[PDB]
RNA sequence: AAACUCCAGUUGACACAAAAUAGACUACGAAAGUGGCUUUAACAUAUCUGAACACACAAUAGCUAAGACCCAAACUGGGAUUAGAUACCCCACUAUGCUUAGCCCUAAACCUCAACAGUUAAAUCAACAAAACUGCUCGCCAGAACACUACGAGCCACAGCUUAAAACUCAAA
């Protein structure tokens, strides 16, 4: 998070705000704003370090960058609150919506993708194929089948070595 | 409107719970051998995967679990 | 944020009374607070009742304290003035003045078709 | 009648319960829901549509465990009415309504109006409801009853929930 002495976003570009008191400091940085002018910061900072044009509010970077701002705000929310479902479902809802506009950005600009991904720490992944229950006995079978196959490897490889000794024999 | 619909609704779910009632010892035990044969139904299919692959037993460590019982 | 501190002090000699809003104030100082101003209302009868730390008062000191401090002093504040006795009622909002209040045109009247049907 | 008579009245002290008036308002929230006070956090998406099953929710009742307990209250006990029993009435009291941590996943969960976009000109239009329609998409439907059923399958559900037939029968529904 910014330091708590970070002058609030509509502060930090008006003349002489470095000659003020430090009183008058105070009373215009984050320390003493609520959570979202913390956000704001959180916001233009990655928006300088990722996006070409910071100033471009309306961009698919920008809206990632900003709903990425939230959605860690939200995880922040729940972890103190994870009994709210209310907010429970806005991160579900906000990591969606952001996946969509990761998609829509990788298939249109794969350069920039990469940069988003990298700046905010996102791991893209693709869907699922399927969307299916993976109830008791498909879990079972599954790993049953996946050890049989294990087994049967290894029965295979044992056939090549007793083979292939027999027929050094012969000769 | 009327609700007559709801009414023959109404009657076929009283006397269901009815009949649930009165029989739900011998309903138990009906589920029971049920779930008996399930398990054994599952049993024979994962016992058929590794037959039909070759092997002429479990994989090595490998024990069914029971996928059915309330436990 | 900005917030204001509605302090009912026990009726109390002019002395008692400083040294409770002195020590008020420094621990909303000690919290990281920027105390802006304190305003006193005066001593009047309390509109009911109030029973606080085993006592029963029926008059008391009103004053304010308008200040500044982070939003995670307000708890920490509220848990201060529930323990000293000589605070009756102590309760923190947010400042009236920093909400600035919209303008108004005047009243549109709502149609009696909307009022049923909705 | 029973019950109570450490009863009732005044006064004072005193809540893990519930939130007059405002509210003749029609707001917030995806819905369920949400109307005492304060503060903190906080109410997704710069195209729309998109799921019985994926993901996350979901009144009331109910389950498991630990607490609280004013009042209410299935059940139960007593009194009364009754030919008599149960109910309706009275008294007492419990599960439960509350809190916490898990479940359960249902409703006439209904504005009984799917989402989005558009139109008010044509014919206004079976009827009633709630003026009549267009584009587009998903979901769903194809006589009644059998049937919120049977079987199968899944599920922390075990007298449960979800999905959901057929045979026999009828000329209606
Ligand atoms: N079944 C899948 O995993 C899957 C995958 C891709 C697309 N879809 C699409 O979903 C729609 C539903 O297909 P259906 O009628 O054969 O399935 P269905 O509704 O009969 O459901 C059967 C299975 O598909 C899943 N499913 C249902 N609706 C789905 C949806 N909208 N998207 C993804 N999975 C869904 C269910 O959870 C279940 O596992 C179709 O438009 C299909 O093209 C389904
Ligand atoms: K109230
Ligand atoms: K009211
Ligand atoms: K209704
Ligand atoms: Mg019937
Ligand atoms: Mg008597
Ligand atoms: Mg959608
Ligand atoms: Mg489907
Ligand atoms: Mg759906
Ligand atoms: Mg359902
Ligand atoms: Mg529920
Ligand atoms: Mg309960
Ligand atoms: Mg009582
Ligand atoms: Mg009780
Ligand atoms: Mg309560
Ligand atoms: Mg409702
Ligand atoms: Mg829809
Ligand atoms: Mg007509
Ligand atoms: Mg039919
Ligand atoms: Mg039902
Ligand atoms: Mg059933
Ligand atoms: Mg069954």
């Amino acid at each position: 998070d910014p330091p708590p002495s970070t002058l609030l976003k509509d502060y930090q570009n008006v003349p002489g705000i470095e000659k003020v008191d430090d009183v008058v400091k105070r009373l215009l940085s984050l320390e003493m704003a609520n959570k979202k002018e913390m956000l704001k910061i959180k916001q233009e900072q990655f928006m300088k370090k990722i996006v070409a044009n910071p100033e471009d509010t309306r961009s698919l970077e920008a809206r990632i960058i900003a709903l990425s701002v939230k959605i860690r705000s939200y995880e922040e929310h729940l972890e103190k609150h994870r009994k709210d479902k209310a907010h429970k479902r806005y991160l579900l809802m906000s990591i969606d919506q952001r996946k969509k506009m990761l998609k829509n950005l990788r298939n249109t600009n794969y350069d920039v993708f990469e940069k988003i991904c990298w700046g905010l720490g996102i791991e893209y992944t693709f869907p699922p194929l399927y969307y299916r229950r993976a109830h008791r006995r498909f879990v079972t079978k599954k790993a049953l089948c996946i050890r049989v196959f294990q087994e049967t490897q290894k029965l295979k490889k044992r056939r090549r070595a007793l083979k292939a000794a027999a027929a050094a024999q012969k000769q | 409107k009327n609700v007559l619909k709801i009414r023959r609704r109404k009657m076929n779910h009283h006397k269901y719970r009815k009949l649930v009632k009165k029989t739900r010892f011998l309903r138990r035990k009906v589920q029971e051998g049920r779930l008996r044969r399930k398990q054994i139904k599952f049993e024979k299919d994962l016992r058929r995967i590794w037959l039909k692959a070759g092997l002429k037993e479990a994989p090595e460590g490998w024990q069914t679990p029971k996928i059915y019982l309330r436990g | 944020p900005r917030y204001e501190l509605a302090l009912i002090l026990k009726a109390m000699q002019r002395p008692e009374t400083a040294a409770t809003l002195k020590r008020t104030i420094e621990a909303l100082m000690d919290r990281g607070a920027i105390v802006r101003d304190l305003e006193n209302l005066g001593e009047r009868a309390l509109p009911y009742r109030i029973s606080a730390h085993s006592q029963q008062h029926n008059r008391g000191g009103y004053f304010l304290v308008d200040f500044y401090a982070p939003t995670a002093a307000v708890e920490s504040m509220v848990e201060h003035l529930s323990r000293d006795i000589d605070v009756i009622r102590g309760n923190i909002v947010k400042h009236p003045l920093t909400q600035e209040l919209k303008e108004c045109e005047g009243i549109v009247p709502v149609p009696l078709a909307e009022k049923l049907y909705s």
